[PDB]
């Protein structure tokens, strides 16, 4: 995450991370319940052997709420395109239940026309994760938080080089040095609505990081709902 | 309706035959005021953690 602030205790339950054989995060999800956790489907190409850690705020000192999990099913979006990062999402079913505790607790799914008419005409939501700070620069030590103002489809979509598919959205600034970026991804986007933090998207891709001009593209969750719904319970 | 501050409710909101009907995430469960959500259990869904 660019610039924004690090979680503080309890703050962003709902992060876990994807990490290597070597233990390094590459990629990040978000808990949706005790067995499963939502990620961007073009991580699982990020590497071949991976498992899920929950609970962690800082990768440099064993707080003790921390919890790596193995992955016992990768349930991959049929659809999901390579070339063009459409249909990035995926649900993995962990072979152990997470227990929820201070810092590990799930994101709240929302509804999707509730969600699209009250949730993605907020102001804001919120990119977190363990990834670069600077577009050119090392993954990060601390977990991360981002307030993300939402950008209006078309601005958005005029802003891209790449086509924005019906199945993803953008979310950041124009020019602000603030934004997600590489290691961030699958990483979860929520939208606060009292006081009670609902998935609006997954981190997904962007031009560079927080680059002029340049928005951070999330895939819209709410156009995947019933596909999370049926995919939980497989 | 809905579009009137969410309904009064304290999450999902629709309108039925030109009412408003609340509901809530799984894990809550409507209030007797059936706006309100109230958590099933500990750690609900979208809260941040403080113990
Ligand atoms: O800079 C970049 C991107 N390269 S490109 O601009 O040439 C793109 C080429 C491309 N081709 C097809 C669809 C989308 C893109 S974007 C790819 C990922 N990344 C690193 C990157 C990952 C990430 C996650 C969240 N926010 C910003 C982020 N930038
Ligand atoms: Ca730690």
């Amino acid at each position: 995450i660019v610039g924004g602030q690090e979680c503080k205790d309890g703050e962003c339950p709902w992060q876990a991370l994807l990490i290597n054989e070597e233990n390094e995060g590459f990629c990040g999800g978000t808990i949706l319940s005790e067995f499963y956790i939502l990620t961007a489907a073009h991580c699982l190409y990020q590497a071949k052997r991976f498992k899920v850690r929950v609970g962690d705020r800082n990768t440099e000192q064993e707080e003790g709420g921390e919890a790596v999990h193995e992955v016992e099913v990768v349930i991959k979006h049929n659809r999901f395109t390579k070339e063009t990062y459409d249909f990035d999402i995926a649900v993995l079913r962990l072979k152990t239940p997470i227990t929820f505790r201070m810092n590990v607790a799930p994101a709240c799914l929302p509804e999707r026309d509730w969600a699209e008419s009250t949730l993605m005409t907020q102001k804001t939501g919120i990119v977190s994760g363990f990834g670069r700070t600077h577009e050119k620069g090392r993954q990060s030590t601390r977990l991360k938080m981002l307030e993300v103002p939402y950008v209006d489809r078309n601005s958005c979509k005029l802003s891209s080089s790449f086509i924005i598919t019906q199945n993803m959205f953008c979310a950041g600034y124009d020019t602000k040095q603030e934004d997600a970026c590489q290691g961030d991804s699958g990483g979860p986007h929520v939208t606060r609505f009292k006081d009670t933090y609902f998935v609006t998207g997954i981190v997904s891709w962007g031009e560079g990081c927080a680059r002029k001009g340049k928005y951070g593209i999330y895939t819209k969750v709410t156009a995947f709902l019933k596909w999370i719904d049926r995919s939980m319970k497989t | 309706l809905c579009s009137l501050d969410n309904g009064d409710c304290d999450q999902f909101c629709h309108e039925e035959q030109n009412s408003v009907v609340c509901s809530c995430a799984r894990g809550y469960t409507l209030a007797d005021n059936g706006k309100a959500c109230i958590p099933t259990g500990p750690y609900p869904c979208g809260k941040q953690t403080l113990e």
